[PDB]
């Protein structure tokens, strides 16, 4: 006994199903990759530690 | 043929008057002893053809020297003695290499070697290295012996 009203807020989403708005329009795509958000990396080391 | 002579085996003997014991080093980097004759051209009214070398006066180089830092040995106190100027004494040094036994296959032999120069290695928070000093000498006369010349 799980209602799928459960399913919608406690699973996971699948990742076939998704639309692509591009501008003022929607064009049917078949992949999508790359959408990542990485940082540089500053340091600094001194003598003492 | 016989084999040739590689570089990273020596034996370095100094011998100050301070001091009474001879004492033997071991280094890292022992740089390499030049000796230049020193030409000079002259130009010859007529001739225009071949040239004429004069032979004047033998240059010697230096004897630059670099090692770890670690304890305190008759040398790097006989350095600092010089370099505070409390003495000008200078040794005779004996460099030989030595062969797959332990025999000296070459040796280089310095006179009157004094010490003029200590020069120390950086200080830096990621570096990841041995401190080394570098240590440098110079020397009146120079002969080398062996039986690889």
């Amino acid at each position: 006994a799980i209602t799928a009203d459960d399913i919608a807020v406690q699973y996971p989403i699948p990742t076939y199903r998704f639309i692509v708005t591009l501008g003022d329009e929607q064009v049917p795509f078949t992949s999508a990759s790359g959408l990542d958000i990485n940082f540089d990396t500053i340091e600094y080391r001194d003598g003492t530690g | 043929m016989s084999t040739p002579a590689v570089s990273h085996r020596f034996l370095v003997n100094f011998l100050f008057n301070n001091i009474p014991n001879p004492f033997d080093i071991a280094f890292q980097r022992i740089s390499g002893l030049s000796r230049t004759l020193e030409v000079s051209q002259h130009r010859e009214g007529g001739e225009n053809v071949r040239n004429l070398w004069l032979a004047e006066q033998v240059n010697h180089g230096s004897l630059v020297l670099e090692r770890g830092v670690m304890n305190a040995s008759p040398l790097t106190l006989q350095f600092d003695r010089v370099l505070r100027r409390e003495s000008t004494q200078w040794a005779n040094v004996v460099i030989m290499l030595l062969n797959e036994l332990s025999l000296p296959v070459t040796t280089w032999t310095l006179s009157h070697a004094l010490p003029v120069r200590w020069q120390m290695g950086d200080l830096d928070a990621g570096s990841n290295q041995v401190l080394i000093n570098t240590l440098e000498l110079r020397y009146q006369d120079m002969r080398m012996l062996g039986v690889k010349l």
